[PDB]
């Protein structure tokens, strides 16, 4: 070591609700341990370092704590903003042959906050695709919590391949998600149904969108 | 005071590259630890390599990493990442970042500066241009007060691909959703806007610099 | 001109 590592792998607390993220060192580290956030498809933050220290900037209801082989970063009163990845780190340079920069596993946040149903759109594909050999059919939901199960129907039956699903980060505001979700079919296979159907589910709600080729 | 990687996209396996960063307002009169992280797709921050800033050049490398990776000082505000006998596992966004060093102890002794990361992929796959269609609603559709446009990036190779609309000038509304990969191993991604119905036609303008396109695609009700 | 190392782990 010293190797760090993370517990819980992932956390969910509703908005104005505490986590605690544990970070264990395999091995005595003082107090030389800095705290990360991450969000999706951005670069790491430095919240804290010596273990309890607030970077500036950092909001006072972020607190770490902690010594030797175990830390913690306790967030109180969660706001969506602070639905991320957070990672522990190592930070030691004792001589030239003694040193650790390691990070820990890292633990998901996951933020819940006020409900809200989603609103679907489906796409047809556009004319120039057909002509490729293969079709793309788009549907996305809006601005949604909690998660929700996609659906494609093929003149009433159920696809189970050529589905890919994209969610976007929980929305810092609100902590809602967007949904891209992708039909892929052969033209031949496009050509030879009519009814084209996409259907969101939330909890106890559905809400479906469908168009008809030919109509389109 | 900021950092910007670059050196990174496409490289065969068994290959080399060389990454580079670049500080910018920066000063001399305290010494720092300028270090390279790594992160795979949906995987988590792995060191790889520190250097000091100051004349001894001292570096400390993750073991993982001493073999085949080599941290240099190039300059005053430049340090390389020479990358070496690559494979798919080196496949990752590479971050350049700072921390203070030691000093009196009342230092931030943490990595307190990123960059944003550049995106390396070892594969044997030869980069791909995406094709863009048009997102529209069934023309079949009783149009409303408003409308949600779009472009589906299909079929490119490696990531990433970037998107914005009307050249950076429209970001209202806009969703741009995280790619996905079909079975083939190509990427797909959308990105849909919302906009009025009397308003102007929207462009996509979708980069790929693995192939060095950008394509502009015209969308319209 | 050199950086300062930290010192020992106490433990």
């Amino acid at each position: 070591g010293p190797v760090l590592t993370q517990t819980p792998p992932s956390a969910s607390e509703p908005v104005g609700g505490t986590v605690t993220i544990k970070c264990q060192a395999s091995q005595a580290i003082d107090e030389y341990l800095g705290w990360y956030q991450q969000k999706p498809g951005q670069r790491p933050k430095l919240l804290m370092y010596y273990a309890s220290t607030l970077a500036s900037g950092v909001p006072s209801r972020f607190k770490g704590s902690g010594s030797g082989t175990q830390f913690t970063l306790t967030i109180s009163d969660l706001e969506c903003a602070d639905a991320a990845t957070y990672y522990c780190q190592n930070y030691y340079v004792g001589s030239s042959t003694n040193y650790a920069f390691t990070f820990g596993g890292g633990t998901e946040v996951v933020v819940k906050g006020d409900p809200v149903a989603p609103t679907v759109l489906i796409f047809p594909p556009a004319a120039d695709q057909v002509a490729t050999g293969t079709v793309t059919i788009v549907c996305v939901a809006n601005k949604y919590f909690p998660d929700v199960t996609v659906t494609w129907e093929v003149d009433g039956t159920t696809q189970t391949t050529g589905i890919e699903n994209s969610k976007t980060p929980q929305n810092s505001a609100d902590c809602t998600y967007n949904l891209s979700s992708t039909l892929t079919l052969t033209s031949t296979q496009y050509n030879s149904h009519k009814e084209y159907t996409c259907k969101v589910t939330q909890g106890t709600t559905s809400v479906v969108q469908s168009f008809n080729r030919g109509d389109c | 005071q900021s950092l910007e990687e670059s050196g990174g996209g496409p490289v065969k396996p068994g290959g080399t590259l060389t990454l580079t960063c670049k500080a910018s307002g920066i000063d001399f009169s305290s010494f720092y630890y300028m270090c390279w992280v790594r992160q795979a797709p949906g995987k988590g921050l792995e060191w790889i390599a520190c250097i000091v800033t100051d004349i001894t050049g001292e570096s400390y490398y993750a073991t993982w990493a001493k073999g085949r990776f080599a941290i240099s000082k190039t300059s005053s505000t430049t340090v390389t990442l020479q990358m070496t006998s690559l494979t798919a596992a080196d496949t990752a966004t590479y971050f350049c970042a700072r921390g203070d060093t030691y000093g009196y102890g009342d230092t931030v002794y943490a990595l307190n500066l990123w960059g944003p990361g550049t995106l390396v992929t070892v594969s044997s796959g030869q980069p791909k241009a995406p094709s863009v269609f048009p997102l529209a609603p069934c023309c079949g559709d009783t149009p409303s007060s408003t409308v949600t446009l779009g472009c589906l990036v299909k079929g490119y190779l490696p990531e990433p691909v970037t998107v914005t609309w009307n050249s950076g000038t429209l970001t209202n509304g806009v969703r741009t959703f995280p790619s996905v990969r079909q079975s083939s191993g190509l990427y797909s991604l959308s990105s849909v806007v919302s906009v009025t119905s009397s308003s102007q036609p929207v462009t996509c303008n979708v980069a790929h610099p693995a192939t060095n396109t950008k394509v502009d695609k015209t969308v319209a009700p | 001109g050199k950086a300062m190392y930290a010192p020992p782990i106490r433990g």
